[PDB]
Formats: C-alpha cells, sequence, structure tokens
RNA sequence: CGGUCCGGCCGGGAACUCAAAGGAGACUGCCAGUGAUAAACUGGAGGAAGGUGGGGAUGACGUCAAGUCAUCAUGGCCCUUACGACCAGGGCUACACACGUGCUACAAUGGCGCAUACAAAGAGAAGCGACCUCGCGAGAGCAAGCGGACCUCAUAAAGUGCGUCGUAGUCCGGAUUGGAGUCUGCAACUCGACUCCAUGAAGUCGGAAUCGCUAGUAAUCGUGGAUCAGAAUGCCACGGUG
C-alpha cells in the first residue's frame, strides 16, 4: 500500500499446546481451507518427533527451527541499467515465516509415505543440519555474502 | 493363476485382480466372488486349488475374453461394410456418438497435426 | 432411444409400403420420413429418402432392420481440407 | 369456530393501514381479534439486461416485495362475519377469508 | 436462579442459560465433547470460563441453530460471554480485555455481477 | 417482429387449445401400461400423427407481448427484458423498484 | 410449569430464538498531545461498532463519427408474380488447423466402503409431488398435502470415526467405443439428457510468457433460481470450512 500503516489481525493459538508460533505453522501448512487435515498432520508429526528425539515435545519443534532462520537476505535493486543483490537484514517475525516456509515447502518434494511422516524426517535432520530446508538457508547466506560489498 | 479368461492375475485382492480379466469389471467381479463364496479381502495366492476352481468356471458363465473381443469387432465390422452413419464415422477415424468435430476430438483424430 | 412400448413409423409411409408388397418391387417409393423405422415388412424394396435437395436410393435389406430411414442417407458431403 | 384472515400487498405502508383498518372494524363488533401477525416477505429478484445489444456484463436488479399479514377472530357472533364483508379496504392490498 | 444471554456469529444464533453448581455443558441435548468433532471448538467454547475461572463452579444450558460448526461455536462463546457478564457484571473489562464481549460482525459478502465470486474477476487477455 | 411471425403465434394458439388439453387423452390413457397392447395402444400412436403438426403446446415460442421478440422472455411480466425496464422504469409495473441490497 | 407414546408431542406460556413494523445508536461526540490561538492529524477511554463501521445502488462536462436500422421507433433509398406469404426435409452441431474463456485430472492434505454431524437462500397449479409397492439404476404404479413460516422440491457436501489401498500409469485418471435401457416430446438418424454392464486415450504439475486476489477476501465444498416439454461445466444468487 502506498500509505496504509496495516495493522495485525489476531490468530488464535494452539488448541493444544496454547503455542502462538504451532498456529502459525498450521496456518501455513493448511490447504483449501482445511484446517483440520493440516492439524492432523502437523499434531501426529510433532509427537512422532518428539520421541524419536527424546522428549521435549514443541522445544524440538524449536531447536530445529532455529538451525534455518535466516539472518541476511539479498534484495534485487536496479540501479541505471544494471542491478545488483543489495543484502538486507531480516526482520525479526519475518524469520520465523521464512523458516517455516522453507520447511514445509521442503516436507513436499520427499518420497516419504504420508504427509506426516514426510514432515517429521524433514524437522528432525534440520535439527540436525542436514535436509533440503537448511541447505535453502545455506544458499541464501552463501548468495548474501558474496555481495556484502553492496551493504 | 489362470483363470477361465486364460491370462493370469496376481497377488492383490481378489475382487481388484479379478479386474484383471478383460470384460469383467469392478461390479460384475463383486458378484462373481459372491457366487463363490469368498471374502473380497483375501489375495488370490491363500486360495485353496479348489476355491481357484469354482472361480473359473464362475467366470464361464460371461463371455468375457477374445470371444468377447470376437463380438465387439463383428458388431463394428456390421456397422461397418453396412453403411450407416455410424459405418461412416467409424470409417472415417471420427466421433461418433454426436460430440463436437469444430475443435477438441482428439482422443478420436489421435495427435495434431499440422 | 425411444422406448419399447412401441417402435414408430409414420402413417403416410406405412400405407405405402403396405400398398406396394402385393403389387411387387417397382420405381423406388420416395419419401421425406427419414424418422420412421424400418420393418420386416421392407426388406427387398428400394426406397429413395430425402437428404435436404435429393432422394438418395436405399435398398432396403435384413441386416438394416430397427435401424431409422434416416442413417442411410448423409445430409452433409465432405472431401478434405487440402 | 374462527375465521382467519391474510392480507398481501405490495407495501407495507398500505398494509398496516389496512389492516389496523380492519382490526379495529372487528374489535368494535365486541369480538376479541388475535394479531395482528407480520409473516415473512417474499422478495423477487429479477436480473436483466440493459443493452438491446451485447454487453452483458452491464445488469440491472430489481425486487418486488409482497408483504403479508394475519389476524384471527376467534368468536365470530353472527353480526361480525358479514360486516367485514363492507369495509373500506385499499386497491393496493387484497383479502383472503379463512373458516 | 438463571441467567441468559444471546451470542450469534456467521449465520447461528445461541442462547446461553447459566446457573450456579459444578461444571455441566449440555448444548441441544448432547455433551460438549458429544456435539463438537472438531478439538478447537472445545477450546473456543471453554475460554471465557478458564479466563474468569469459574470453570467447574456453572451449569451451562445451551441451545444452537444455524450455520456450522465453527460459526456454532463462535456464538456459543459470546452467548457465554454476555449471560457470564448477567451473573457479575463487574468482571466485565477483563472479558472486554480479551475481545469476547465485541461480536464478530464478519459476512459473507454477496456476489456481484461480471466477477465469479464476491471479488474474482475471471481472466483478462490483452488479444 | 415481422408481423407474419406474430401471426404464426397466435393461430398456433388458437389450434393447440382446439385440439389438444381435451383430444390428449390419446396420448395418456391408450398410450398406458394395460392390456391394450394390441391395435388399441397401436391405432392411437398412428392417429396422433394425422392431426395437425401444431396444437402441440411444444411448439409455442412463447414471444414477447409488445413486441414479438423471441429471446429474453420473462414469464411474470410476459415481456421481453427490454420492454420490462422500459416500462418498470416509468413506473407501470406496480411493486417493482431497483433492489440493493 | 404439569402431562408424554420421548416427538413441542399435548395442556399451557409470551420468557428466549425468530418473523416485521416503529424507534435508539456514532457525531472526531469525550480525553491527551501535535498543529499557524486554524483545518485537521496521531494515541486513549467508553462502546456492538471509531473515524467514509462492512457491502450495494448512485456514473459530472465530455471522449471514442464506439455499439445497436435483427427489440422498438424512424429520414432517405429499394422490391411489389416477390427481396412478400405458406409447407416438408435439411442446416445453424460440418473439420486439415489456430486462438479466447471454462470444467475434469495427473493422486496419499488422496481413492474406495461403512457409520455419522452442522446451513442459508429460494421455487411450486397444464405446477411441486410426499408415504407405500416394483426396478441394480435412471425411473414406473397408486396417490395424500400445498397457491404455501403449515406440504413438496430436499438426506447438504466438504467434516468426523473405523477399515482398506502403499507410490505403481496404480483400487489415480474417466476420455472413447460396443451392448442394453428409461424419460420428455407428433417425432431423439443427422442432433437430447440421464442409467446399468463392459472398455480404460492422453495425462506423472506443464517453454517463452501471463491472470486474479488485501479478510470472512483468495482457495476449496455443496445448494437454489431464470430460460425451459426435455436439454448447463454457462449466468445470477446462497450458505460451510477458511
Ligand atoms: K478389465
Ligand atoms: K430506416
Ligand atoms: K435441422
Ligand atoms: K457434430
Ligand atoms: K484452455
Ligand atoms: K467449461
Ligand atoms: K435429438
Ligand atoms: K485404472
Ligand atoms: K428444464
Ligand atoms: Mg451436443
Ligand atoms: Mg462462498
Ligand atoms: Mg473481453
Ligand atoms: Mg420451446
Ligand atoms: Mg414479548
Ligand atoms: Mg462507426
Ligand atoms: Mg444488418
Ligand atoms: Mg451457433
Ligand atoms: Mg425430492
Ligand atoms: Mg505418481
Ligand atoms: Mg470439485
Ligand atoms: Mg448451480
Amino acid at each position: 500500500p502506498r500509505r496504509r500503516v496495516i495493522g495485525q489481525r489476531k490468530i488464535l493459538p494452539d488448541p493444544k499446546f496454547g503455542s502462538e508460533l504451532l498456529a502459525k505453522f498450521v496456518n501455513i501448512l493448511m490447504v483449501d481451507g482445511k484446517k483440520s487435515t493440516a492439524e492432523s498432520i502437523v499434531y501426529s508429526a510433532l509427537e512422532t518427533l518428539a520421541q524419536r528425539s527424546g522428549k521435549s515435545e514443541l522445544e524440538a519443534f524449536e531447536v530445529a527451527l532455529e538451525n534455518v532462520r535466516p539472518t541476511v537476505e539479498v534484495k534485487s535493486r536496479r540501479v541505471g541499467g544494471s542491478t545488483y543483490q543489495v543484502p538486507v537484514e531480516v526482520r525479526p517475525v519475518r524469520r520465523n515465516a521464512l523458516a517455516m516456509r522453507w520447511i514445509v515447502e521442503a516436507a513436499r518434494k520427499r518420497g516419504d509415505k504420508s504427509m506426516a511422516l514426510r514432515l517429521a524426517n524433514e524437522l528432525s535432520d534440520a535439527a540436525e543440519n542436514k535436509g533440503t530446508a537448511v541447505k535453502k538457508r545455506e544458499d541464501v547466506h552463501r548468495m548474501a555474502e558474496a555481495n556484502k560489498a553492496f551493504a | 493363476a489362470r483363470i477361465a479368461g486364460i491370462n493370469i492375475p496376481d497377488h492383490k485382492h481378489a475382487v481388484i485382480a479379478l479386474t484383471s480379466i478383460y470384460g469383467v469389471g469392478k461390479t460384475r467381479s463383486k458378484a462373481i466372488l459372491a457366487a463363490a463364496g469368498i471374502a473380497e479381502d483375501v489375495k488370490i495366492s491363500e486360495l485353496s486349488e479348489g476355491q481357484i476352481d469354482t472361480l473359473r468356471d464362475e467366470v464361464a458363465k460371461f463371455v468375457v475374453e477374445g470371444d468377447l473381443r470376437r463380438e465387439i469387432s463383428m458388431s463394428i465390422k456390421r456397422l461397418m461394410d453396412l453403411g450407416c452413419y455410424r459405418g461412416l464415422r467409424h470409417r472415417r477415424g471420427l466421433p461418433v456418438r454426436g460430440q463436437r468435430t469444430k475443435t477438441n476430438a482428439r482422443t478420436r483424430k489421435g495427435p495434431r497435426k499440422p | 432411444r425411444s422406448l419399447k412400448k412401441g417402435p414408430f413409423i409414420d402413417l403416410h409411409l406405412l400405407k405405402k409400403v403396405e400398398k406396394a408388397v402385393e403389387s411387387g418391387d417397382k420405381k423406388p417409393l420416395r419419401t421425406w420420413s427419414r424418422r420412421s423405422t424400418i420393418f420386416p415388412n421392407m426388406i427387398g424394396l428400394t426406397i429413395a429418402v430425402h437428404n435436404g435437395r435429393q432422394h438418395v436410393p436405399v435398398f432396403v435389406t435384413d441386416e438394416m432392420v430397427g435401424h431409422k430411414l434416416g442413417e442411410f442417407a448423409p445430409t452433409r458431403t465432405y472431401r478434405g481440407h487440402a | 369456530q374462527r375465521i382467519r384472515i391474510r392480507l398481501k400487498a405490495f407495501d407495507h405502508r398500505l398494509i398496516d393501514q389496512a389492516t389496523a383498518e380492519i382490526v379495529e372494524t372487528a374489535k368494535r363488533t365486541g369480538a376479541q381479534v388475535r394479531g395482528p401477525i407480520p409473516l415473512p416477505t417474499r422478495k423477487e429478484r429479477f436480473t436483466v439486461l440493459i443493452s438491446p445489444h451485447v454487453n452483458k456484463d452491464a445488469r440491472d436488479q430489481y425486487e418486488i416485495r409482497t408483504h403479508l399479514r394475519l389476524v384471527d377472530i376467534v368468536e365470530p357472533t353472527e353480526k361480525t362475519v358479514d360486516a367485514l364483508m363492507r369495509l373500506d379496504l385499499a386497491a393496493g392490498v387484497d383479502v383472503q377469508i379463512s373458516l | 436462579n438463571q441467567y441468559y444471554g444471546t451470542g450469534r456469529r456467521k449465520s447461528s444464533a445461541a442462547r446461553v442459560f447459566i446457573k450456579p453448581g459444578n461444571g455441566k455443558i449440555v448444548i441441544n441435548q448432547r455433551s460438549l465433547e458429544q456435539y463438537f468433532g472438531r478439538e478447537t471448538a472445545r477450546m473456543v467454547v471453554r475460554q471465557p470460563l478458564e479466563l474468569v475461572d469459574m470453570v467447574e463452579k456453572l451449569d451451562l444450558y445451551i441451545t444452537v441453530k444455524g450455520g456450522g460448526i465453527s460459526g456454532q461455536a463462535g456464538a456459543i462463546r459470546h452467548g457465554i460471554t454476555r449471560a457470564l457478564m448477567e451473573y457479575d457484571e463487574s468482571l466485565r473489562s477483563e472479558l472486554r480485555k480479551a475481545g469476547f464481549v465485541t461480536r464478530d460482525a464478519r459476512q459473507v459478502e454477496r456476489k456481484k455481477v461480471g466477477l465469479r465470486k464476491a471479488r474474482r474477476r475471471p481472466q483478462f487477455s490483452k488479444r | 417482429a415481422k408481423q407474419s411471425m406474430k401471426a404464426r403465434e397466435v393461430k398456433r394458439v388458437a389450434l393447440a387449445d382446439k385440439y389438444f388439453a381435451k383430444r390428449a387423452e390419446l396420448k395418456a390413457i391408450i398410450s398406458d401400461v394395460n392390456a391394450a397392447s394390441d391395435e388399441d395402444r397401436w391405432n392411437a400412436v398412428l392417429k396422433l400423427q394425422t392431426l395437425p403438426r401444431d396444437s402441440s403446446p411444444s411448439r409455442q415460442r412463447n414471444r414477447c407481448r409488445q413486441t414479438g421478440r423471441p429471446h429474453g422472455f420473462l414469464r411474470k411480466f410476459g415481456l421481453s427484458r427490454i420492454k420490462v425496464r422500459e416500462a418498470a422504469m416509468r413506473g407501470e409495473i406496480p411493486g417493482l423498484k431497483k433492489a440493493s441490497w
């Protein structure tokens, strides 16, 4: 918008865990307005992750999430006839949305059987610094260091 | 296991593996299994040979094999040299049941030509 | 498909066919009723069916029974595009 | 014994006048009037092409609103039922009598 | 006595009767879990009674019609809040602070002419 | 709309209400399931063609009253989409008015 | 409250939902700060709603010699044994191809089978058609009710629980073709819709490019209506999840 200073629509927390972060995650994962199916996928995969990675249900989700959050991105700006990838620091809230969006999109392009099994394995090896989701973060950081001259 | 369709089904559920027979679909196969008192969940394996034997004569009550291909072809060949409208459609390779030919008749006319 | 509660033939042709059977075989019986089905009484007759602008002649045989008269008289002419 | 009468009009101001008039007319005759009752109003809706030619996307939406009322008289003494037959009901309203 | 409240949502309208006692919830002559198979609907319905922690001290008798499951759950929460108002009237501010007093006035926008939906237009092509 | 067309419609209506709506028995109570599978049914079927090609209520195109326009008809008013808007707008149609909701 | 066959079904009640008439309500009205002692701006209170609360109708002088002489009207021109009128059959549905707009898919956030919840808005007399019997099914036979908050259309579907399939051109896809049927209608060959059995094309997410959408919106699921004897994937409306 040219002038509007938009507010922020509220989001209800998780029913089970009361988490304001998993409500966003369910929204990211859901499709075609089927909220219940997404909650079933996220819950089943989360508990599978908890028992695989020991204990500590939702902070097992945090430990993988903290391994994929970008800290600097690139913005394409056209100069006068050439364009540069100026690297800009990422806002706090944008860091989560980027980290969640990458995990979900990577948790779709796998050969596993279900979506719960598909997503849990991504959430696991991301905590172990493996997987396409963490590679995306590495690629973005590598791209943003090559243009550090333009910061 | 060879059945009256002398083709050979395989290790799937009974109600689906029967569908491998030309001329037997989904409901007809259910009717066949019902007349032999076989559950639709059992695979084609773990069937006693007598069970298969009583299956394969139940299929005999339908005209379902290359014999069925025979009458299908004869019905079309009849329309062919009879000369009726559907004979002309069948000989020219165009749609027969009054569909649209100005555009969009690909599955009958084949791939695109220049 | 019409019902099993009767096939359909028009009167003005049913009279002509039954009047022409006994008098033998003659010049083709000219008609416009493309929509009338073919009866076993018609076998061996020659009927000139309308196709919009001519009366194309069809010689009825045993296998063309139950078919409408029209489908032995195409109304469109098509010979290729190039 | 009870008479039940319905009122249909194309506008609410005219049906109000006729209703309040019939209702009091019976009450004069000593009977006790049950109502009036505002029944749900049936609103028809029409959409029409406004160009004589093409421009399908420019249309116009109309509607007919049919207002409806109900009153019940449950002790119709033998001076009320006839008397109702001679009321100055309006032109845009019509009445329905049921026994 | 009993205190009453009307709450409503997308297309549903709920009326809620609160009585002192122990936690009992009946919706349309059925228990809370028998009615709402959707688990977030349960969390919505209970929310006001966990904020003002009169959850085990009240009977709730509730009648709901119209709309779907999420609208009905929304109406019940609004109806509960209004009735819980009529109980105390002193615990209003904190029920206001959680956004429960506000009657959500969102409705499905009518389809418009020339558009396949409320706002989705057909495809536009230059040539 | 080419008065000849208007003449056809009025003729078809007059021809329909004379023969049929009273001679519709032979297409109903003889084309009925019963033991009349003999010539009783067959002759009725044969007789129904002898009637005029018209008088069949499935042959009236339901034109507009004021213009005879064959398309865009509205049964509630009997006029086409053009004349209804024109007459609605001057105030000839009771009750009718611009709807917004 | 009482009664009860557990059904508001009976007595009963006018509380509540609701119907539809009449009002109240929101005005930068109040508070604080900024601003040229201004207009207005930010924020706060209260309140169902806050700054045009949401949506609609409403289209200024004019522009494109824009469109319509086939709605209609109309100046000029033209035909009057025909450029007018009636009838049967055909055609507007052709098919080497190219484009526009849609629908259905390529699957596991899924297919199939069983059980089971929760809507809104509408239409109906040459009409809507219940219950019951027959049919695998479309439907057939008999026939109540309703000009309708009363009866019918009309059992919402996504959802939810259980089971099964296990990544395969498949238990995905449902195009095409054969057979057999029902219904409307004087009549379904050209050229209708739907049903059952059988068959199971392409299709494994789409090049250059390009379209819509800022919230109850996009996406997705069903429902109704007008035209109409029959004949929507279109159009116009309605609600569910979101
Ligand atoms: K097969
Ligand atoms: K002129
Ligand atoms: K034709
Ligand atoms: K065609
Ligand atoms: K296309
Ligand atoms: K389409
Ligand atoms: K046809
Ligand atoms: K298949
Ligand atoms: K119709
Ligand atoms: Mg067609
Ligand atoms: Mg919608
Ligand atoms: Mg355009
Ligand atoms: Mg017609
Ligand atoms: Mg009252
Ligand atoms: Mg021009
Ligand atoms: Mg012209
Ligand atoms: Mg056309
Ligand atoms: Mg029905
Ligand atoms: Mg695949
Ligand atoms: Mg769909
Ligand atoms: Mg529809």
